[PDB]
């Protein structure tokens, strides 16, 4: 594809699908204790 | 943590009940064992004694 020379700047966003992770997530049991997930991960897509 | 610490003591315990009743009933099948034993050693000694008193 062409765009202007240099007043236009493109950043292309995947709209298949991805992953991405959250490291070292707190959660405080009903206990009073907490307890930390490792990994949490999300795989989502967005609609073109 | 020791209120957490207790909710899995009980949990320990319900298995160290298990644990307790089986050595339990091993040391009851020892003891009627041994007192089979005792019953037929007897036996054999009072026919002895019935001999015994023949004589």
């Amino acid at each position: 594809h062409l765009m202007l020379p240099f007043i236009t700047s493109y950043k292309s966003v995947q709209t298949t699908l991805q992953t991405d992770e959250v490291k070292n997530v707190p959660c405080g049991t009903s206990g009073g204790v907490m307890i930390y997930f490792d990994r949490i991960e999300v795989v989502n897509f967005l609609v073109p | 943590e020791l209120m957490e610490a207790e909710k899995t003591k009980l949990l320990i315990a319900a298995q160290k009940q298990k644990v307790v009743e089986k050595e339990a009933e091993t040391e009851r099948k020892k003891a009627v064992i041994e007192a089979e034993k005792i019953a037929q050693v007897a036996k054999i000694r009072f026919q002895q004694k019935v001999m015994e008193k023949e004589t």
